[PDB]
């Protein structure tokens, strides 16, 4: 279905059009809000009492959105979990309607053999629920967080921007006791300025503050104790796409020197769809933040990419609300929230 | 001699094996300090081109001109205070920044000389011989182990080939110019550069000069070019009787990268750069310059900006520093090809003995 | 009212987080206590037997002993200061010897039970049926798993067999004496032990008492030992959300080595052990105990020679510690053999929320 209804009916869906493409918006969870407002905005107005079709609808906005933009998912996350909230309670109400158990929570079998209410005050609590869960993570994740962290150990932090993890770390802090150094890289292209920012903020509490070049990680692995990421994108075989810049080469130097890597994450920033080559899912970044002047890229090939994919050979725990969870595993937390149906739309 | 400590900068929790400043902009120099010295210390103190192999040629010249420019004191004899004066210059190099193994070699071979030609010779017969002399050395131990280098490289780099590198080591630019222009090859050359200096940066201005086919690289993403590449050199510059290479920036993750994929990773070097010092990692001997070369928002070098960054001191406790020699790994850099022609760095001094 | 403070020997540096004091010889407490609790706790704390899967049991016994013991006051109803009996009870416990996974798990099946019959009930109709409920879930989760776990055992040997072995686990036990008497095959057994606590000694004695041909060793005693020989199996405590082997001691290193060595290694374990806390280090939460289990010099346990070493609240600058509960390498050991019998450990959680 195209945006022929979807422009005069709702009113700002153009704008979050030209947020997503344009780069207007900022932050994952921002994005997120976005969507949350859109689909309150979607359900308030317009009227269906058809459901089945209503669902297809939303199903197909939501698949325009991801097609609009390869690489920012949360928008297409929210709207997953949406999709999933409603179809449990349309199953239910349809044997209520019409008037078995299975040996866990979900059969495989069922998908091979044959199988007016106040439904939408239960659709608008829904997106309230959704909203608050966005809102307060940290709450949840912060007693799973001091549960892993020691004395007189270095910790590795690539890639610090989003307010989760920096809250995530003063709450590790205010127990001031418990001894612990901040390693930052500075993130080349575009972390620099939000690395310092980090930086800055560690030094307003009183956090030891060490400030990392990218190439020397080799001569400092082996006195790393502990690494925690704050990703962007959470993905099937254990994987991420962190937000920029200096990941790969860590991780892979990790992996050599065996550290242990911690990830804070969160349910709605994981995605289902599986990332199977490079040749796709690797966002590159632009060669304006590099070099002025224009005469010697004549001869010369520049090459560089903002955010980075990491391979599930190396990470080890995801740090969420509802507790840490193994990568060669996780994919049972996405399912627990998600189908293999809304995969494809 | 000047002035010493009374400098910036704390002394650091996290790495402090070497000291870190100086002398850069003179004041009350002595009467007697030759010129040259005191400009190549200038030039070295915010040096952008010259690493390893280059420095010694210079300082080469430099000694060169000195005994040009001496004569035998009618109180003092030849070998007098030479030797104090020569101390006193290597002591001088020391503050300014730490050395290379081959620089203390030809240090060596100076001495040796010295003792050699007994202080009874005619004084200008003397010195007519021994600039002839270190001349020959200089090309022996230079432009023909270069040359020898150049050889090697030539027999072993196949049929069009891919060469990726890290640095600005004079020789791999050397051969890579030669394999453009001289025998004459298609040469995809990819080169890798960091934060602080520009080094990869000026050998690919250099290559364009020459007219090659660069990538130009950078730390945050390197494996999305490998992921193809078939044939990689790394930044020499000393090698110890482990079988290792105390050698410039991130080149070890690269060479771990390459031993991951496919790939053994090889080096060139001179039969004189060798040492027979060890150690085993980059924490042992830490060359080091000021944590200032970062400050500035990055596409150029002298710039002067007002933004945000410039806290050393300010608030409340912040420590910005980093590393320039690292420790490269053993198993990996199974080729060296020297003035000795071959060898494996497993044989780690196989040649040292034989000289 | 209790005791406090007093503490023997040096405090070390690191390691400094668990319960490791305390009453070993009893002065003055409070006045309503069944002493039962306090005697299962004075043998916990001086055992030298238990190894996971008896101790939770012997909980169940006394609770039970409690429970047919349990006289209702006259005034208050079945459970209003019976909480702070059990709080205090628990207390006392974790005072001797920390509260285990399974342990834990009891406990929050006695708060279900107390919840499922709320406060309106007599005496003995009530505790009737909970006593014999409790025993069938005991029968039910307890024995028969063990069974299910030795067939399943069983089936697993197939033709000519080499073992090396560890640990007091006392299926590990029933398993090979199962081996040895009614399956009669060419089993063949060598034993490991461990200076904490003395388990091994233990699994010899009860091979002995069948008359098992047996080999003897220990922790480093390895590299000698396989020079044909195959099986190698051993005893875990508990398993976490992570998948990881978070058990007693020395179990990693061997099954490092077994690793290394070729044949791979075999553990087993129960369907109530897991647990939701999560850790992926020794250093969070340990079984720490008193040096006193570093004393005696070798040989047996009770000996008490003037020797070379006896001394340590006067040793000045010296840090004897040691450590009882361990966290080994996921990948390490291959099959695990639970309720459903056979399966790989990445399922870590597989049974947690299917309760």
């Amino acid at each position: 279905h195209p945006n022929a209804a979807t422009s005069d009916v709702n009113v700002t869906i153009d704008t979050f059009v030209a947020k997503l493409k344009r780069r207007q918006v900022q932050g994952s969870y921002a994005i997120a809000l976005e969507t949350l407002q859109l689909l309150m905005r979607f359900i308030s107005a317009a009227r269906w009492n058809h459901v089945n079709d209503l669902i297809e609808q939303i199903r197909d906005l939501g698949n325009s959105l991801e097609k609009a933009h390869p690489t920012a998912f949360s928008c297409g996350n929210v709207i997953r979990r949406i999709l999933a909230v409603l179809r449990d309670e349309v199953e239910e109400d349809t044997m209520s309607t019409t008037v078995v158990a299975e040996p866990l929570i979900s059969s495989m079998f069922n998908l091979l053999q044959k199988p007016k209410t106040d439904y939408r005050q239960v659709a608008i609590q829904g997106i309230k629920d959704l909203i608050d869960e966005i809102k307060n993570i940290d709450e949840g994740i912060q007693q799973i967080a001091i549960d892993l962290i020691h004395d007189h150990e270095i910790l590795l932090t690539p890639t610090p921007d989003s307010k989760t993890v920096l809250k995530f770390l003063i709450t590790a802090r205010e127990r001031s006791n418990r001894t612990f150094t901040v390693l930052v890289t500075e993130g080349f292209p575009n972390n620099t300025k939000n690395a310092h920012e980090f930086a800055k903020k560690l030094a307003q509490h009183n956090i030891e503050t060490l400030v990392v070049p990218d190439s020397a990680v080799f001569a400092l692995m082996s006195r790393v104790g502990k690494v925690i990421i704050g990703t962007k994108a959470v993905f099937v075989n254990g994987g991420t796409i962190s937000s920029n810049s200096g990941v790969s080469s860590v991780c892979e130097c990790a992996r050599e020197f065996r550290t242990p890597v911690f990830a804070v994450a969160g349910l709605y920033k994981l995605s289902p769809l599986y990332p199977f080559d490079v040749e796709k899912f690797v966002e590159f970044g632009g060669s304006q933040r590099i070099l002025p002047r224009m005469d010697p890229r004549k001869r010369l090939d520049t090459v560089n990419q903002i955010t980075d994919y990491v391979p599930p050979e190396n990470i080890d725990i995801y740090i969420t609300n509802v507790g840490g969870f193994n990568p060669s595993f996780i994919y049972r937390i996405a399912w627990d929230n998600y189908k293999q149906i809304d995969v494809h739309l | 001699p000047g002035i010493s400590s009374v400098i910036p900068t704390v002394l650091e929790q996290s790495f402090d094996n070497s000291s870190l400043i100086s002398v850069k902009e003179l004041l009350l120099n002595k009467d007697l300090i030759h010129p040259s010295i005191l400009l190549l210390t200038s030039h070295l103190a915010h040096y952008k081109i010259v690493g390893s192999i280059p420095r010694c040629i210079a300082m080469l010249e430099v000694f060169q001109i000195v005994i040009k420019d001496y004569q035998t004191p009618k109180g003092t004899t030849l070998s007098r205070n030479l030797t104090s004066y020569l101390s006193h210059q290597i002591d001088l190099l020391k503050k300014a920044r730490p050395l290379s193994v081959t620089m203390g070699n030809a240090i060596r071979w100076l001495k040796q000389e010295i003792s050699l030609i007994d202080p009874s010779t005619p004084d200008k017969a003397a010195k007519k011989d021994l600039c002839e002399k270190i001349g020959q050395f200089a090309k022996e131990k230079i432009e023909l182990a270069d040359q020898l280098i150049i050889d090697n490289a030539s027999t072993q780099i196949e049929e069009s080939t891919t060469i990726v590198t890290y640095g600005s080591s004079k020789v791999l630019t050397e051969l890579l110019l030669h394999n453009a222009i001289s025998l004459k090859k298609n040469i995809k050359v990819i080169v890798v550069d960091s934060r602080p200096l520009f080094e990869g940066r000026k050998m690919a201005e250099t290559l364009r000069n020459a007219g090659v086919n660069v990538m130009y690289a950078l730390i945050t993403s390197l494996d999305t070019i490998f992921n193809d590449v078939d044939y990689v050199f790394l930044g020499a510059h000393s090698i110890l009787s482990n079988g290792f290479l105390y050698s410039r920036a991130g080149t070890a993750m690269l060479a771990m990268s390459a031993k991951r994929r496919n790939i053994p990773v090889l080096v060139c070097c001179e039969s004189l750069k060798f040492s027979q010092r060890v150690q085993l990692d980059s924490v042992t001997f830490n060359e080091l310059a000021d944590p200032n070369d970062l400050v500035n928002i990055d596409y150029e070098n002298p710039v002067e900006r007002r933004g945000n960054k410039g806290a050393l001191l300010n608030q409340f406790i912040k420590e910005r520093k980093f590393e320039k020699k690292k420790l490269a790994m053993e198993n990996k850099p199974k080729g060296n090809k020297i003035g000795g022609k071959k060898g494996s760095e497993g044989e780690s001094k196989d040649a040292s003995n034989e000289e």
